[PDB]
């Protein structure tokens, strides 16, 4: 039991101190080593010294005042380390954040008030030294954020965030409202739920408020003076405790409503948060406290956290801060854009450049499909409006950049194309040269195309430099992917101007080179077809259903193949078919082909025609289709479910490592982001290509054992699944 | 080695839940009536040879805590040296308490067993002992928790049971129970609950819906009045059978199981202690058998319990003269009736517990006692008596007329 | 017939009540933890042909609720053809369930069952699951309602044991408890408590207060009723109860687990185990309501004539003690030779987790008829209630 790491036989200081003539220690965390306060080593050692310094004068201390010098308050803790810790190392991990704990909780437990003085982001670790005050001020400024985002790393608020949010909200309002998703909430939301007690204009106000409020607190509440709610003898667990009868009447809903939305995914974060919260409820705060400890080393020693810290932090880095952008170039302001079509892609990418600031001139074959397409937008505000997420002020701004139109000429003054129209590459020449001369000159010319080549597309304008593909994603107000596609003739400029696009309009862009299918729609044409070969197969559509989303995808493949348009993905066969007998060779066809004519021939080819895989009836989606099983066989084949989980997984894993063996893409970074935000791949794999490297199954974990499981399905299913050379020795 | 026999199996009326009659009944008063009862059938019994009274109780907390049996044994004035204890098996408590006494005679060591069980579940509802299978998120998870709602549902959505199919044996339940009613069949079996100056309370099986029709139950909605309501169950539920698609909710309040207060006691001995109190045996305990299934069904333990009980005996389906499964849910019933191809004229000949109601911890000696009387009224030889029980599990028992 | 045969006998250390470390461990994952044991032991043991699993819990409520047995067969991952039942006879619920596991082999319906008990004391107080016995006034006028250790200062009056007498038996059960502790009687048969990570959090038992003096012992001091008066009420040829148990002659308050597995020769000779002790016998008594803890003497006498064996046949006698006065008041009646009773500790060191005190004790004598190449020992509790249970073991 000591504030500091080691009982035994040299880090740096990040605390200030300063005592006043009234008796308040203002701790001023400064850490050198960067430009935000995290929970580093030196952090840890350097509040020792501080929380130490606290008990030997508390003779002549009256409160204590903790604030930062940094723009931010205290954001998140040590992911570099923590991403290499072994599950020999979970003794040394509970022995950390019991240390952590230690500190806080003596600081909590002092007789004496403690303000935070939030000055920015109070994010993760931050918000748990701010939830260790017993008074939190946060100062309205632009940008801070406050939350446990824990969660969205694989990991748990384990420095006393679960413990002390069950202890002021109870076990239900804490796990939704904070700790289960790890939202981030602004200082005015903040202060609304309880995180937060006040709120001051600037932060030259935080210290003289949080000595302000010290002085009033020891006048008018003497006796209670540093004591949280908790501490005292009549605590009441807002909700209850496991053993009320209210909450036990609801309490065995909470794992059941849990895996409701997982949807069964092998995602034990929220599961051992819930536990972490239940099990503290029962318990006095210290156990409580320890037993968040357990169960936080648990996730520190596991695969998940290492491939979601490894994706959603390593790999998110190194993608905004310019690892695919071309290097040594300028930034050339957007002041127009383009769309051309009103589809639900084009009307998609007129409301997200619009929601950004952007002039956007929405462009169709007429009139009355241009202004529809705007509707898109309007029946969005309208969303935004009646859940309060936005001002009629600034709403109406945001519909009044977005000119619908049919005439060609009112693209004038557009230095920023972005095209929309039918999948036909003789269509996209002629609507590129129908405009490609009313535009500024050094205008980029983008195309939201899913599998044509941009180098064939260029050849239809008369300055093929511009020439980019812009892949979005549809709904494109929610998915947050661009995938920018570098022809032959494509320059850098046209690279760097786009991926500034897509960071402008609140986006992830990745980089990938030019060829037929790109990376984002060909590894997803992977993972229906296993889904849709296994449909051939004879496997039940509940099954097949069950066992994607168990797999952690947010859509079913057989409900996706619905919204992908079976006849779309007829012409990719016939156009791939094509290819090899063009170039005088003997054409292997997919398994899946079959499934996708057949339904062609019955006439359910998806959501766009009324009917597919399910039954489409007043605009929803109804149930499977009944005459699906008659049609298949289903039921004369029931493989294990997680050999349909593993054929789904490792059919896009494999395709994803051609894809950065043939040149497609670049980075390892934009491999996992990329498939993550743009197809869809499951979070907790951490990527497509993290899956790899990050296989854990029964007979081992590492890239060697994804390599026994792939031949497994090899010889069980079918050569595709046969590792390419680039994964063997 | 010794053979087991059931010399008396008495029970007490169901009271229903609101408005019930036995709601001012204290439970431990339900069974100490019946001891009083038995000492007035016989008054010459030397209590003392009774060496234990077992009675079993699912929400053992409250007016049903602290050992109810050694409150009832000291309560009655029973003698000091007759022990006492408390089991729970979840649905099968009353008959595991049997099937214990049994096998306590069968060692040798235990000459002369009360057996039984009470629950007042309209002063003790279910889940108010808790549990860990409910009230810890990590249990909560590696056991697929879903109530036995769901896996009702689960099983008439697997087995093809309409929701006309389960109101079909509802009906059916409450016909042959108000026929046995009214035909005497209880009379001597059934002692109606009096209170500390003897006015009676209750006398008959008040849960009872004797003018019930097909039109009646149609009308009734599908279970939403308890955890089923609350969500995600069925989603769980699915995870696991993920080659169904939809689970048809066709459970309601009439074709499920009673809500019920009661308590029933049976006195199993070998064949030289009734002998030396002068009891005459009714019944004979032949096999016993325990055997689970899977969790989140819940339901079909009785399939596989009922087999491995008729190996035992060496005995085929077609041996047993009557069949006696609680009618916890009508999916359960079809489900055992569907498999075993068990004849619809000896399956729960007098009701069950759609009609007159489930005590928890009482039911398994309840309809071990009716078969007890239904036996010797039809004068039949052999009798099987089998139940779903919570968590996966099956208890069946064989008992021979004599 | 069929005779039953223990073959494991294995148990938790158990955690102090205040400060306890076993304070944070919910008394479900101590049950699973000696299942893994058993795995760890047997890992060709078929599990589908255990049919049962029968556990002793004196206070199931909360998280001992809702059959705590069935949900040791689920979280475990164990067959779903294993059964589980959760049993409650007060202190001797641990030793019930051993003898209605080996009186479910004999019966012959029943082949490998494991049996045993838990009880998380600093989770789930004493009296949490209420009781008709205590809280109804009605019962609580007919079965004289009065606290165990008022039972206890009565035998102690009565038989004449002073406060010096009942500190000197407190002062030796802890001399041979950490005699055994220190001699590694129970390195084999007490299974270290660790958390889901693999860390120790519990080795010993810390109850244990190895280091007391007969000085410090008499420092301690012996609550809201007229309970001595409803006493003396029956027993009125007593003037007044002289009040000798304190916390330090006096069961621990501590939480544990134990585990026993029972079958028969077949079961065993299927499954490749190799049987340790054969259950000679089983027997129930009990004396009044008042005394409450003077039902090993019956049970006792009982458990000899069933087996024809006398006190001269027995090796090792085992008895719990939940107070001093019970363990001189049935080694008096008796005359137990002072070498044979409770040799390697007893309650009032190492702890009385309720329900699963009964399987610990149990495990106990099994492990020292086999370390003294001895033959017999009987194992018998006091009861709540006034019941009392006996059960003879022989060494194989
Ligand atoms: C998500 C996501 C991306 C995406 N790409 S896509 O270009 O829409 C596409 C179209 C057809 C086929 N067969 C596959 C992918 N579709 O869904
Ligand atoms: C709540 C609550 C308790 C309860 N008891 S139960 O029905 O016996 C049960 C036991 C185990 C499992 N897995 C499911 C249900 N059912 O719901
Ligand atoms: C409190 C509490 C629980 C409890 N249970 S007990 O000690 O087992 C007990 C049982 C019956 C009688 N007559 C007296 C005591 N006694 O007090």
């Amino acid at each position: 039991s000591s504030h500091h790491h080691h009982h035994h036989s040299m880090p740096d200081n990040t605390i200030q101190w300063d005592k006043d003539a009234d008796g308040i220690v203002t701790l001023t965390m400064d850490d050198p080593s960067g430009s935000t306060n995290v929970m580093n080593e030196a952090y840890i050692e350097s509040m020792g010294k501080a929380v130490d310094r606290l008990v030997a004068e508390k003779d002549s201390i009256t409160g204590v005042v903790v604030a930062s010098a940094k723009k931010t308050f205290f954001a998140g803790g040590d992911v570099k380390t923590m991403i290499q810790a072994r599950p020999e190392d979970a003794g040394d991990v509970f022995n950390t954040v019991e240390t952590i704990k230690r500190q806080l909780r003596t600081l909590e437990t002092l007789g004496k008030p403690v303000v935070a003085a939030i000055n920015g982001a109070a994010l993760g670790g931050g918000l748990e030294i701010a939830l260790a005050c017993h008074h939190r001020i946060a100062a309205d400024v632009k940008g801070s954020q406050l939350g446990l985002p824990e969660v969205t790393l694989g990991l748990l608020p384990g420095g006393g965030g679960v413990t002390r949010t069950v202890r002021m909200f109870g076990i239900q309002n804490a796990f939704v409202s904070v700790l289960a998703q790890g939202t981030r909430f602004k200082p005015a939301k903040a202060k609304e739920i309880g995180l937060v007690d006040e709120l001051v204009a600037t932060v030259e106000e935080l210290v003289p408020a949080a000595k302000a409020w010290i002085k009033e607190e020891l006048k008018a509440n003497p006796d209670g003076a540093g004591v949280q709610p908790w501490d005292k003898k009549g605590y009441k667990m807002p909700g209850g405790t496991p053993s009320s009868p209210g909450l036990a009447a609801i309490l065995p809903s909470f794992p059941s409503n849990l895996r409701k939305q997982l949807k069964g995914a092998p995602m034990p974060a929220p599961r051992a948060i819930l536990a972490a919260a239940v099990e503290g409820a029962q318990v006095d705060f210290d156990t409580a406290s320890r037993i968040e400890s357990r169960y936080f080393a648990s996730l520190v020693t596991g695969q998940v956290a290492k491939n979601m810290m490894q994706a959603f932090f390593f790999d998110l880095q190194a993608i905004n801060a310019g690892g695919s952008r071309p290097e040594g170039i300028g930034k050339t302001p957007i002041k127009r854009i383009g769309v051309l079509g009103a589809g639900m892609m084009g009307a998609g990418i007129a409301y997200v450049s619009a929601k950004a600031g952007y002039e956007v001139v929405l462009k169709d074959v007429s009139l009355e499909a241009a202004a529809k397409g705007k509707g898109y937008s309007e029946k969005l505000e309208a969303k935004a409006l009646e859940r309060g997420r936005t001002t009629q002020e600034r709403s109406d701004a945001l519909l009044a950049r977005i000119t619908p139109t049919a005439d060609a000429a009112d693209f004038k003054g557009v230095d920023f194309v972005i095209e929309a129209v039918f999948e036909n590459q003789e269509l996209k020449h002629k609507v590129f040269g129908e405009i490609e001369d009313i535009v500024e000159p050094n205008a980029i010319l983008g195309s939201n195309t899913s599998t044509l080549p941009i180098t064939g597309l260029a050849t239809g304008v008369k300055r093929q430099e511009d020439f980019i593909g812009i892949h979005f994603f549809s709904p494109v107000d929610k998915m947050p992917l661009v995938e920018i596609i570098k022809g032959e003739k494509t320059s850098d400029e046209a690279l760097a101007r786009v991926f500034d696009y897509t960071l402008a309009i609140g986006k992830t862009p990745i980089v990938v080179n030019d060829s037929r299918g790109f990376f984002t729609s060909r590894v997803i044409g992977t993972f229906v077809n296993e889904a849709l070969a296994m449909l051939g197969e004879g496997v039940e559509p509940a099954s097949i259903e069950q066992a994607g989303s168990q797999a952690g995808y947010p859509a079913p493949p057989l409900q996706l193949s619905d919204e992908l348009n079976l006849e779309l993905m007829h012409k990719i066969a016939v156009a791939t078919r094509k290819g090899v007998e063009d170039a005088g060779g003997t054409y292997q066809p997919h398994p899946a082909e079959a499934v996708v004519e057949k339904m062609i021939e019955l006439g359910r080819s998806g959501r766009l025609k009324g009917a597919g895989f399910y039954e489409y009836a007043d605009g929803k989606r109804s149930g499977l289709w009944p005459g699906l099983r008659e049609t298949f066989k289903s039921g004369s084949s029931q493989p294990p479910l997680q050999d349909m989980i593993d054929r789904m997984l490792f059919a896009e894993a494999l395709e994803t490592q051609k894809c950065l063996d043939e040149g497609v893409l670049t980075s390892t970074a934009d491999a996992n982001i990329g498939s993550i935000m743009g197809i869809g791949f499951p979070p907790w794999t951490g990527g497509s290509a993290q899956f790899i490297v990050g296989y854990s199954g029964p007979a081992g974990t590492g890239k060697a054992a994804f390599v026994a499981r792939a031949r497994e399905l090899a010889a069980a299913y079918g050569d595709r699944f046969l590792p390419p050379e680039s994964l063997l020795s | 080695s010794e053979e087991a026999f059931i010399y008396e199996a008495i029970r007490t009326p169901r009271g229903k839940q609101k408005n019930g009659s036995l709601h001012e009944v204290k439970p431990l008063s339900l069974v100490v009536g019946l001891i009083d009862e038995l000492r007035k059938r016989h008054p010459d019994l030397d209590e003392n040879l009774i060496s234990d009274v077992i009675l079993g109780c699912v929400s053992p907390v409250g007016d049903q805590g602290g050992d109810i049996a050694r409150a009832a044994v000291l309560a009655s004035g029973m003698p000091v040296t007759s022990g006492g204890v408390q089991l729970n098996r979840f649905c099968a408590s009353g008959l595991e308490a049997v099937n214990t006494a049994a096998q306590k005679v069968r060692s040798g060591w235990d000459d002369l067993v009360l057996a039984g069980g009470v629950e007042s579940m309209s002063r003790v509802p279910m889940g108010s002992d808790g549990g860990a299978m409910g009230l810890d998120p990590a249990t909560n998870y590696d056991v697929m928790f879903v109530p036995q709602s769901i896996g009702a549902d689960l099983i008439a959505t697997i087995e093809g049971f309409s929701r006309e199919d389960v109101d079909a044996y509802a009906l059916r339940s409450q016909q042959k129970a108000a026929e046995a009613w009214s035909g005497g069949y209880f009379a001597k079996s059934v002692v109606p609950v009096r209170d500390q100056n003897g006015l009676l309370i209750l006398d008959h099986d008040e849960h009872m819906r004797p003018d019930t029709t097909k039109e009646g139950l149609a009308k009734l909605k599908p279970a939403f009045e308890g955890l089923a309501a609350l969500g995600g169950f069925d989603d769980v539920a699915l995870q696991k059978y993920h080659w169904v698609e939809k689970i048809n909710h066709v459970h309601t309040g009439g074709n499920s199981s009673g809500i019920v207060d009661g308590a029933a006691l049976v006195m199993i001995g070998s064949a030289a202690a009734g002998k030396l109190q002068g009891l005459t045996p009714r019944a004979r305990i032949v096999a016993t058998a325990t055997s689970g299934a899977d969790p989140v069904i819940m339901l079909t333990g009785p399939t596989p319990a009922t087999r491995k009980v008729l190996d035992r005996a060496g005995l085929t389906v077609d041996d047993i003269d009557l069949f006696e499964l609680n009618e916890a849910f009508a999916s359960v019933v079809l489900k055992f009736q569907k498999d075993l191809n068990i004849p619809d004229e000896k399956l729960n000949v007098n009701g069950g517990a759609i009609a007159m109601g489930h005590p928890l911890g009482a039911t398994g000696a309840m309809i071990l006692g009716t078969m007890v009387d239904e036996l010797e009224r039809r004068n039949a030889r052999r009798a099987l008596i089998t139940l779903c029980i919570g968590g996966g599990m099956g208890v069946a028992t064989i008992i021979e007329r004599v």
